[PDB]
């Protein structure tokens, strides 16, 4: 029983580019080593098979080599449509494993994000609880911080936030954060405030709104 | 089996060139005991370089010596075919075990 | 051409076992050198083979699994069909299906999209959606941001298009947090031109199968 490691998980590359992705086996799988290309909302598509096989239709800048244990698959000069998740698959032996993937994804400049602040609405209050989102659009890179403050308190633990997959178009990423009060606590407070903080930004920016207006 | 993968992987290779050239040989159930049946209706056929990795690789799944020009039958229900007919037939049958494993 | 389709109960109750079907079109398995495996993929975690089945009815099993699978075709050879026995939570994952690329070997040269399966003695529960409203605090260079916050739902997953898929541009839906409560929460906003917010009408469709709940949301300027 095969176990494939590939590693690195992750890599981040500019187009034009020509990257490797290493697929390791826990013992000789010959020559038999498949490539598949994942992304969001599509089907798996298969590249190479039989470790340095190109798949009918696959453009000849992917490349798969290695024998043995140690496998990697290079793509030359990238182009926008090849970062995706990557991932191996032995079929020398049964049963057929496959490796874990890594991440491809575009390095390019950062960008700020633009940040907007929604209250909850007077439907959720009824049914007692308000959620206060605050979204972060189109930054780049991933990493950023998210300060809630309500009439200067800061708030923490009481929010969650989740993060977009990089946009096919410009590359970037959005966030966004909900913090979770009571409807009795929301309406005990003025001055509800989001403050982010990013690579983009010289200084911090922060949206806010007051509960009435 | 690497073993069954490579002769597999022979047979492809050697039936992609009308593999001997004229030489036919007797057809058989090769539902029972394939391998050695295999061999023994290929160790006769004399005059073809192309065949002779894949008799070798045939030895290797036969627990029994496999000698050339010893009897059989008469063939009287067996017919002769191409060597190519009978190794594309014979290759069926090896993905077929290769698939069961 | 070549396309595959899971389809799977959306949830079921440990003990239970979970029947899953692939249709698909462009082949079927009663041509010579066809077939089909099941592989499955639990969250943030790798791909593992479970079973395949080829058009002369040839089965293989994952031999960790071996005893619960059964996999099977119709004589009309356009569908196949895995059982899983007593599932446990082990068994929450996205199931695909996938065509061998080959006449023996087992390589995958086209998949389906996959179904989520979770397995869970938790009930079934459809969300709330509310509107993310534009504002002037969603607001800046000429574009607003709006949106639909879909509240307490399970299991995953839930859809959400916008203008009944009329709006492509400019959307972003989050991935599903789990709340504390043991309820899902997602996001879906859309940024959009300003000036319009008075005379353009914005409706985010959610949709979330395991409760059978969908909600067309009108999100508009106020509250």
């Amino acid at each position: 029983d095969v176990q494939i490691t590939q590693s690195p998980s992750y890599l981040a590359a500019s187009p034009g580019e020509t990257i490797t992705l290493n697929c390791r086996a826990s013992k000789s799988i010959s020559k038999y080593l498949a490539w598949y290309q994942e992304k969001p909302g599509k089907t798996n598509k298969l590249l190479i098979y039989s470790g340095s096989t190109l798949q009918s239709g696959i453009p000849s800048r992917f490349s798969g080599s290695g024998s043995g244990t140690d496998f990697t698959l290079t793509i030359s000069s990238l182009e926008p449509e090849d970062f995706a998740m990557y991932f191996c698959q032995q079929h020398n032996e049964y049963p057929y494993t496959f490796g874990g993937g890594t991440k491809l994804e575009i390095k390019r400049t950062v960008a700020a994000p633009s940040v907007f602040i929604f209250p909850p609405s007077d439907e959720q209050l009824k049914s007692g609880t308000a959620s206060v989102v605050c979204l972060l659009n189109n930054f780049y890179p991933r990493e950023a911080k998210v300060q809630w403050k309500v009439d200067n308190a800061l708030q923490s633990g009481n929010s969650q936030e989740s993060v977009t997959e990089q946009d096919s178009k410009d590359s970037t990423y959005s966030l966004s954060s909900t913090l979770t009060l009571s409807k009795a606590d929301y309406e005990k407070h003025k001055v509800y405030a989001c403050e982010v903080t990013h690579q983009g930004l010289s200084s911090p920016v922060t949206k806010s709104f007051n509960r009435g207006e | 089996s690497t073993a069954l993968r490579e002769l597999i992987e022979e047979l492809v290779n050697i039936t992609q060139a009308p593999l001997c050239n004229g030489s036919m040989v007797w057809s058989i159930n090769l539902t029972a005991g394939m391998y050695c049946a295999a061999l023994e209706s290929l160790i006769n056929v004399s005059g073809c370089s192309a065949i002779e990795k894949t008799q070798r690789m045939l030895s290797g799944f036969c627990p029994h010596k496999v000698s050339a020009g010893q009897f059989s039958s008469l063939h009287v229900r067996d017919t002769k075919i191409e060597v190519a007919q009978f190794v594309k037939d014979l290759l069926l049958h090896l993905k077929k075990l290769f698939r069961e494993g | 051409q070549v396309t595959l389709k899971e389809s799977g109960p959306g949830i079921l109750q440990p003990s239970q076992t979970l029947s899953l079907t692939c249709s698909f079109s462009g082949f079927s398995l009663s041509t010579y050198g066809m077939g089909v495996g099941w592989i499955r993929q639990p969250s943030g975690k790798g791909l593992e083979w479970l079973a395949h089945i080829w058009w002369d009815d040839v089965k293989r099993y994952n031999p960790a699994l071996k005893s619960r699978l059964t996999i099977s075709k119709d004589t009309s050879g356009s569908q196949v069909f895995l059982k899983i026995a007593s599932v446990d939570t082990s068994d929450t994952a996205t199931y695909y299906c996938a065509r061998m690329g080959s006449d023996y070997d087992v390589w995958f040269d086209y998949w389906g999209q996959g179904t989520l399966v979770t397995v869970s003695a938790a009930s079934t529960k459809g969300p709330s959606v509310f509107p993310l409203a534009p504002s002037s605090k969603s607001t800046s260079g000429g574009t607003a941001a709006l949106g639909c916050l879909v509240k307490d739902y399970f299991p995953e997953p839930v859809t959400v298009s916008w203008n009944s898929g009329a709006l492509t541009s400019g959307v972003h839906t989050f991935p599903a947090v789990l709340q504390s409560s043991g309820l899902y929460s997602l996001s879906s906003v859309v940024t959009v031109p300003s000036s319009s917010l008075g005379t353009q009408t914005y409706i985010c469709n959610v949709n979330h199968k395991p409760s059978n709940t969908k909600v067309d949301k009108k999100v508009e300027p106020k509250s």
